[PDB]
């Protein structure tokens, strides 16, 4: 039950995981995970915001 | 999944106007440089990955030093040197605790990771013998030891870890373990609602996390009976968060912390050097 | 002829209407929500009260002066003593609820000054004593609708039992944080030469489904002025801030007899 | 500030800045401000006519509250160090009154405005690292 | 949503935003453009500075008082020492350029005047001695971001040799034509109680393709005010007028050493 | 991929003049022994492999000497024995500092190994248990320690190696971090311009690659407190680049250095050694 | 993920590599690369110079 | 030897008139007065032998076959593009490998003309003139 | 130094006998006057 994912690119390929424990709190770091959104934050408004429109109409 | 690339744009003459907001509306300023500039293309290969939540957190940080010792104990007070108790807690330390509380309620596997270090207490007591130590992870309701050889050791329930000295440093994963949905950094609230015209304390009651937490107790304690040679360890307890999620980001702590509380010391609560002059570069 | 200054909240029996508003937060761009049978809990069928505790309750008026340095209130606490809401919350062991936030202050085209309107989830506040950590009193942690006042001095007391109250230093925004990184937190700003009102749309935020709300408030609510009140006539003129809230989506388990808190 | 605390936990930095400054006299106050960010290298800007050489707005006051002047990444390596560094130094931020404010009478002659920074899309840290702005005695 | 009297302008690095703006004025009904092979003069590679030069620069402030007769500036004489366009200018014989005109002159609603604001094709004007004709020195006629101001008088010199500066009368244009006709040339009005700003888009004016910078000015930007400054609190009020310029398809030809022109 | 066989060839007699050039042009020459004499066919099995970049680096270089001790300290130069930091540079040593040298811009990942060695400072002190080690990379910014057991050993997010005395060499990668697109080696230049009338110092100002670097510090302690026996302590640090490319060859090192530059020493700047006549075989 | 690649001949086949680590930072040494143009260091000249040719025409 | 890498800007930026090398290293009695390039010829003023200069692009004017030297320089640093007024990218170095000789005049003196061009020049982050320190 | 930042061509002298050096069209106006007048002044010739 090998997974093969991509590397992180150093200076100048792929890495093999096997788990080797029952529980999965045992296991290595959480795969790279680039999700965002940062407008939950940066633009919580109820009304959509267009930048090029005025911001008050 | 890369950082934002900068498009080609020349100038404008227009009744768009980007560079003008409202951010009583609660939004931030959107604008980037192509709104208010003009700018080349630039292909942006660069990557937020070190800035993720599991790349922030994936570190082993020092939580806690313990001490624990091994000699002929012939008082209550060396008796109580021979084992050590601690009530698992990221307060003692400040590093680990601060990148936590950006944080309102997060959700993580911990690993745990120990180093144990020994010296002589005096020479011309001859030597002892290399040590075993047992770390014992005592659940809230389970005995907690009263000296270091009593029946609590056995340890037929409570998860313990037996280190021989100079071995790798032991280490041990634990699950997300909160009897909520996630832990809270932060608990605006008490433990109990006080009544009305009832006559329990009110005087001497406490506020906030420190009334609900209990994450059990490690007992640590050299397995070995004493030498002629007193020895003297430390135990340090290392955590790394992994399998992280966080909600509710906050204003990271700005001035010393003076405990378990978000309370400030009053000689503590002037973090900024003053500026000679607004106008200073 | 739809306008992001013209707004009406309708919420029960009760409307808000303003005429100067700037858009309106909905806290982490989410709206409050019943509790899915797949994230429950509590087994017993809940009470949901709706229009009767679901609707605009206005707190008594504050002062707003060149000299104020900022208020705060807890959610529910403010709303403990509201019409059908409080008897819910103090009949049921547990409770949930999202907000509708409505705070109101109007001046003149000739007024300035700048209002931080922030909605702040577990907003725990230093305590006024260096004899003991977390050492606050339950009467002082949870003051009503009154809510309390920032300062901008901390004078912690002689003896721990002088010192059972919040230090709420406006600086630290009572808690060791920088109140210029407040807007990390949903807000508004009532800017008084744009806006005369603040409405933040807060969902019920916790570690837990549903919790007690006469032990635990789930938000502060955290009014600061940012520039300072003047109007040149009269630097010592006062202008009235009025804060109206509405639970939203309410939910209670656990009924028995009613919880009546210490008041001492 | 916020940015400047998360800075503090990474080596490095790349990517655009954002500075919005909100205007809090009265409605009655009208006004036009130049808003200027220089990259380095050069004497730091003291004069309007110097600032206004290097990336700049001019903000009017009026019913949008709010103006953003851009830092754009501006650099010779590709990251900056999160450090005062010569060789990553970054450059001038300067504001001066293109006009002036003017208020009519019965208005207040002066008043503030706040400025806020926050990072653009294009921008990213690396090399995590301890901050220097919490410590504890031992 | 969109409105005439707000506006964002980007050129290069800089941006300028107006709230009360009145459109904008694109002179002869034409946005300016770099010269066509089929217009074309000079025959060596011209070089384009675009974003180094094609960006707003801030002259500096004068200041609109009850008694103020106007103000005068020739381009590309104004911008002369502006940053990287003049240093294009001087180290090339042939130039042209089209320019975004914006002026800013804010006040408040209690506040009243109007400036007329004109963009003027070879701004020829008189000079301030009888006993000559077109006798005006370099330096007078070139002052650079200092520009000129208009007076109500005409007093010209005893001696030729003190009268070789221009005779800015206000009502005659300050060359002999009645200034209320000078709304035949591309113009804005600042009137304070509608706009607090003019912008004006200038396309390249010439009998050439291109022409010495150094020799020749283009445009005039003449600021009369048509009704004068007036506030009942303080008749002796003064309120800044701001001129931001930036050039637009700016093209150079003839390379050689920098002209530095006689500065007396 | 082998080097060159040899074709067989016979003699000429020819308007072709292989053997003629002229070097002016900043060709080197070209001529091979084919164009010169008469050659046998000779296949050539040989290859350079031993002498690709990855082969020429592909070693761990011995870089630095730190040194520890663990001992009660009672004085602030005895306390500052306690633990180490170092700037990390390969300009201490000579040997990988010259290879690195025939280049001016390289790109690697480094294989970094340490190898710890301990004594006894004295005899009739008796013993000492067997020793952890901390070893902390600090990145430029992160808090330096000021003693061997402050706060910044916890090292919650700064990388550190905990190594007990006598296991295996203790070794880690670490990947390409420098913040432009290769490392340099020279750089002709300075980390500021300096203006016209500023009133910063010009008199005590550094040139070329010292004004710029900076991979921050290694700082090692030993974790045990003090035995009775005074322990002291050797760490040599170890670097291969591995994953190797390399820029813009340079004639290599001809005399001795003299510090982090390229600086000579006025007694050392006569490599070669006089022959007795220009016909000396 | 198994690489199978030729060894290095000895005095008188083939070996296994498998990553273990998740960084390229972490792998072995880069395979033999055996590239090169001495032509950019030795003979960088514009115009083609032929042996058998006069260098200078 | 007072100090390493003690190199004033004014001295490693003399602009057209560049520098000369010398046959002899004199280094300063006082850190204070060593603040110029040592630009010893044999070791090429940075501690390598001349004779291996050849590794770098080079030409060589032979008075016998040659009257001017020509190389095409593209832009080299680690770095895509860099602060000109702080980093020179090259060096040009003009080395007499075999001595003037004119049999009439021993003493005889001959112009070397350095012309060069910019080329593919690309220019970022506009702001006021840098005007450098000249002491 | 003057000179090399106008139009210029560096003359090696050789077999080859002759170099030209042009004054190419560079003027404000479509055509110069033919006689001595500052408005069409061509400008400057030099050699060093
Ligand atoms: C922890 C500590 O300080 N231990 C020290 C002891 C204690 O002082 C004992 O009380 C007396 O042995 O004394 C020494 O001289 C010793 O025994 O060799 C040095 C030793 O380091
Ligand atoms: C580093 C060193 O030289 N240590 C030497 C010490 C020191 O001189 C102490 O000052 C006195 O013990 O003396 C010895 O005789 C000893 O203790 O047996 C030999 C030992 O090698
Ligand atoms: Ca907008
Ligand atoms: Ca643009
Ligand atoms: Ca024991
Ligand atoms: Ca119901
Ligand atoms: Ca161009
Ligand atoms: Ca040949
Ligand atoms: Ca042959
Ligand atoms: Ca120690
Ligand atoms: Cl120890
Ligand atoms: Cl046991
Ligand atoms: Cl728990
Ligand atoms: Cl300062
Ligand atoms: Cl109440
Ligand atoms: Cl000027
Ligand atoms: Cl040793
Ligand atoms: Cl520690
Ligand atoms: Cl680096
Ligand atoms: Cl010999
Ligand atoms: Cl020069
Ligand atoms: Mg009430
Ligand atoms: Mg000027
Ligand atoms: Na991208
Ligand atoms: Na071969």
């Amino acid at each position: 039950g090998a997974q093969v994912s991509s590397q992180k690119v150093g200076a100048h390929v792929n890495y093999t995981t096997i788990n080797y424990y029952k529980d999965s709190a045992s296991n290595a770091a959480s795969k790279l995970d680039f999700s965002q959104d940062p407008s939950k934050f940066t633009e919580p408004v109820k009304d959509i915001m267009i930048k090029t429109a005025p911001a008050l109409n | 999944p890369t950082a934002q690339s900068t498009p080609l744009t020349s100038g404008v003459n227009s009744q768009e106007v980007p560079a003008l907001t409202a951010v009583e509306t609660g939004a931030s300023g959107q604008a980037v440089p192509s709104d208010v500039i003009e700018t080349r293309h630039v292909v942006n290969y660069k990557t937020r990955s070190e800035s993720t939540l599991e790349s922030f957190f994936g570190r082993s940080a020092c939580v806690t030093i313990l001490e624990v010792e091994n000699f002929n104990a012939t008082t209550d007070a060396d008796r109580k040197k021979q084992f050590t108790t601690w009530a698992i807690t990221y307060t003692d330390t400040v590093q680990l605790r601060r990148k936590l509380e950006f944080f309102t309620y997060s959700r993580f596997d911990l690993e745990m990771t120990f180093v144990i270090t020994e010296r002589y207490y005096a020479s011309n007591t001859g030597h002892a013998r290399n040590q075993v130590y047992q770390l014992m992870y005592i659940p809230p309701g389970a005995p907690r030891p009263t000296a270091w050889d009593d029946y609590t050791w056995q340890s037929s329930s409570n998860p313990s870890v037996f280190y021989t000295y100079g071995s790798a440093p032991p280490r041990m994963s634990i699950p997300y373990v909160g009897i909520a949905n996630a832990y809270s950094h932060f608990y605006d609230g008490f433990a109990r609602v006080p009544l009305k015209d009832e006559t329990v304390d009110s005087g001497d009651t406490y506020y906030g996390l420190v009334t609900i937490n209990d994450f059990g107790t490690l007992a640590v304690r050299v397995v070995n009976e004493y030498n002629p040679a007193r020895i003297t360890s430390k135990i340090r307890v290392y955590m790394k968060p992994k399998h992280v999620r966080c909600w509710c980001p906050r204003p990271p702590r700005a001035v010393p912390y003076r405990g378990e509380g978000v309370d400030f010391k009053q000689d503590s609560i002037t973090p900024l050097t003053a500026v000679e002059n607004i106008n200073t570069f | 002829g739809y306008s992001d200054r013209v707004r009406q909240i309708t919420l029960g029996n009760s409307t808000i209407t303003t005429q100067e508003a700037a858009n309106a937060v909905v806290a982490y761009g989410e709206w409050p929500s019943y509790l899915d049978d797949k994230e429950a809990n509590p087994i017993d069928a809940p009470t949901e009260p709706d229009v009767s505790s679901n609707r605009f309750y206005t707190l008594d008026s504050v002062q707003w002066k060149s000299t104020s340095r900022g208020w705060w209130w807890k959610l529910p606490d403010a709303l403990k003593d509201m019409g059908m809401f409080g008897q819910n919350m103090y009949y049921h062991y547990l409770g949930r609820s999202g907000y509708t936030v409505h705070v109101q202050c109007n001046a003149s085209k000739f007024h300035q000054g700048a209002l931080g309107v922030f909605a702040i989830p577990e907003y725990v506040m230093a305590c006024n004593t260096e004899a003991k950590t977390s050492y606050v009193s339950y009467v002082n942690a949870n003051p009503g609708e009154k809510g309390g006042v920032f300062d901008n001095a901390y004078n912690p007391s002689a003896e721990a039992s002088e010192g059972r109250k919040f230090a709420a230093l406006d600086y630290l925004l009572g808690c060791g944080v920088l109140a210029g990184n407040a807007f990390v937190y949903p807000h508004q700003i009532i800017n008084l030469r744009t806006n005369n009102s603040a409405t933040l749309v807060l969902p019920y935020v916790n570690s837990l489904a549903i919790d007690c709300m006469a032990k635990h408030n789930n938000w502060g609510l955290v009014i600061l002025p940012l520039c300072k009140l003047d109007y040149a006539p009269n630097s010592s003129t006062e202008i009235p801030i009025t804060v109206t809230i509405a639970p939203m989506f309410t939910e209670f388990n656990g009924l028995r007899n009613i919880t009546v808190p210490a008041t001492q | 500030t916020m940015l400047g605390e998360i800075l503090n936990y990474y080596t490095h930095w790349t990517g655009s800045l954002r500075f919005t400054f909100l205007f809090c006299g009265s409605m009655m106050a009208t006004g036009k401000i130049l808003l200027s960010y220089s990259p380095p290298g050069a004497k730091p800007p003291t004069t309007r006519k110097d600032a206004m050489l290097g990336t700049h707005i001019i903000w009017d006051l009026g019913l949008q509250s709010s103006c953003t002047m851009l830092a754009p990444w501006i650099s010779n390596t590709v990251y900056r160090r999160c450090i005062k560094d010569d060789f990553t130094e970054g450059g001038y931020i300067t504001c001066f009154y293109q006009t002036r404010i003017v208020v009519p009478s019965g208005t207040p002659t002066s008043m503030f405005m706040l400025a806020f920074v926050s990072a653009c899309p294009d921008f990213s840290v690396r090399l995590l690292r301890d901050t220097n702005h919490i410590s504890q005695r031992t």
